RNA sequence: AAGCGAGUUGUCUGGUAGGGGAGCGUUCAGUCCGCGGAGAAGCCAUACCGGAAGGAGUGGUGGAGCCGACUGAAGUGCGGA
RNA sequence: AGCGCAUAGUACCGUGAGGGAAAGGUGAAAAGAACCCCGGGAGGGGAGUGAAAGAGAACCUGAAACCGUGGACUUACAAGCAGUCAUGGCACCUUAUGCGUGUUAUGGCGUGCCUAUUGAAGCAUGAGCCGGCGACUUAGACCUGACGUGCGAGCUUAAGU
């Protein structure tokens, strides 16, 4: 009725809300494949008991490509020379995901 | 084997050896063809006091930091910067055994140019160039390529300068500075042909 | 030779005064409170999102110290409870949660309040 | 045909004189089939990418050219003296 | 910018030989313009001229501290040159997608850069800004050394053709 949980951070509320998250390794550029393991959070009906029996069933989620990047060049030094510089390559997929 | 046209079709003169590649140790040799020809000049500064003034000057040491003392910096404008580029003359060598085979290594792939051997025109009777160069049609040679130029002559060789078109400089032998120039190498002149001398 | 270059620095100091944001009086088209208070926000700017968590650590220290008093609550001193369950682990964000359904320690309370002997 | 690494472990420290090392781009020059009248080059602004520097999407305006990859050259770049 | 001179080393600085500017540019072409207005006139209207007069009779494009007005928004009861984020707060929605664009009471607190300094964040000094100049290099078998190459018995100056 909600979402919440783990892997790779916390960042969450939502259920359908759509956010841009993080990446995997091998197994990426497709569209869709689904991916799964245990869970933490829930809440639900008026039960969300825990996060220690958060596994039981499985909810199968999406996952999208890899989402562009906010990209930036960063900065830093106080009084003397100017130097250094080391972009974020970061890809931040989507991940559509749906409630189970 | 071997193509070619007016007078004869054959072939098995060689000289420079020339495997597969590997070629282009003949850099120096792009701007040395402008250092044993070659006019330096520049914009022509290295004096330090080429504006030749007076001595002496305000209060240096009063009123609001002068910082006078004539005039020997790059500071004020309206003068110089003090040392710089002088004329210059070009002094480079060039090693003189790289030369009668680094152009054999200009023949490494560009093997494919088009090469062979003629004398002028005998198609023709003497020389008012029109139908001469335009029998270079007999293989498309008249707006597809380049066309180098090498002859023996000096009495008909000097009618197609242009600024984008071909180039012509003879002497009756070989030249790096014409070597890629004009895409199909094709010398040949039966007084200063191929021959190693 | 030459260069002349009395136009091309013109958008190097506007491709940083991209931070022409809301500063003070003019401070977009300064020429002076531009390219100095670029360099002012030049400091922690750069860790000013990780950084934060500490700002907003001043949250749940209030909340999660004792909100609901009228069970038992310690927070500090009850830390022992959470992690006394079968796989706690897990702690913040569900601090975050935790501002919705006020049962998030109804039988999530006295299931970690003795849960010693 | 100029050398390149995921899989992994420690190092990947922050660095003042310094060592090995990459570039953004403007002017000169090579090749100019060229790019521009729907008009580019002069300039004003919009959340793509880039190790930073910067390269990108479009009009605005402007009036006649202008830069490109492989390349070497040049008084190659602090607002701050 | 380049010799100071792309029509001046005008006037001159001045006690004297002796020191000197700054400054260019409208399109191919001025066709640099009759005709009623406020006004002394300068300057401004109509309308042709003008292919194109946001060239414009002190004239290309025309960025900028200072400087010209309004507006969507906040603000005198709130305190620190400045800061970045942070919930709110008015606006907008160049993709209803409770998601953002133009932002602020206020919160953590938090002291600038250059740069000769053991040493500070300083009141240690340099700095109102704009536009440029912005320097260990240039010729020299002056030498040592990385790499690529020439050769293992090796490599060339003077110019004569």
């Amino acid at each position: 009725m909600f979402a919440i949980i783990q892997t790779g951070g916390k960042q969450y509320r939502v259920s359908e809300g759509d956010v841009i998250r993080v990446e995997s390794l091998q197994g990426e550029a497709g569209d869709k494949v689904e991916l799964k393991a245990l869970f933490v959070g829930g809440e639900q009906t008026v039960f969300g008991e825990d996060a220690g029996k958060y596994t039981v069933q499985a909810e199968v989620v999406e996952h999208g490509r890899g989402k562009k990047i906010y990209i930036r060049k960063y900065k830093s030094g106080v009084q003397y020379r100017r130097r250094t510089g080391h972009r974020q390559n970061f890809t931040a997929i989507k991940i559509l995901g749906i409630q189970g | 084997a071997q193509i070619n046209v007016i007078g004869q079709n054959g072939g098995r003169t060689i000289e420079l050896p020339l495997p597969e590649v590997n070629s282009g140790v003949l850099h120096e040799v792009v701007t040395w063809q402008l250092a044993s020809r070659r006019r330096g000049t520049a914009s022509t500064r290295t004096r330090a006091q080429v504006s030749k003034t007076g001595r002496k000057m305000y209060g240096q040491k009063g009123t609001g930091n002068a910082r006078h003392g004539d005039r020997s910096v790059p500071t004020f404008v309206g003068g110089g910067v003090a040392f710089g580029p002088k004329p210059r003359s070009y002094d480079y060598t060039l090693p003189r055994q790289v030369r009668q085979l680094g152009l054999a290594m200009a023949i490494a792939s560009r093997q494919e140019g088009g090469k062979l051997v003629a004398v002028d025109g005998f198609d023709i009777a003497d020389a008012k160039t029109k139908n001469f160069i335009s029998w270079a049609k007999q293989n498309g040679l008249d707006g597809t390529e380049k066309v180098l130029l090498v002859t023996d002559d000096e009495n008909t060789r000097r009618a197609a300068r242009n600024v984008s078109w071909v180039s012509v400089l003879p002497v009756a032998g070989v030249n790096v500075y014409d070597i890629l120039r004009h895409d199909r190498l094709v010398i040949d002149a039966a007084a200063l042909e191929i021959v190693e001398e | 030779p030459r260069a002349k270059t009395g136009i091309v620095r013109r958008r190097r100091h506007k491709k940083v005064l991209k931070r022409a944001k809301g500063f003070w009086g003019s401070r977009s088209k300064q020429y002076r409170n531009a390219f100095q208070t670029l360099l002012n926000a030049a400091t922690y700017e750069y860790r000013d999102r990780r950084n934060k968590k500490r700002d907003f650590r001043r949250l749940w220290i209030q909340r999660i110290n004792a909100g609901a008093r009228l069970h038992g609550m310690n927070y500090s001193t009850f830390i022992n409870g959470l992690k006394r369950a079968n796989i706690d682990l897990n702690r913040k964000v569900l601090a975050d949660i935790a501002a919705r359904e006020p049962e998030a320690f109804k039988a999530l309370v006295d299931a970690s309040r003795n849960a010693r002997q």
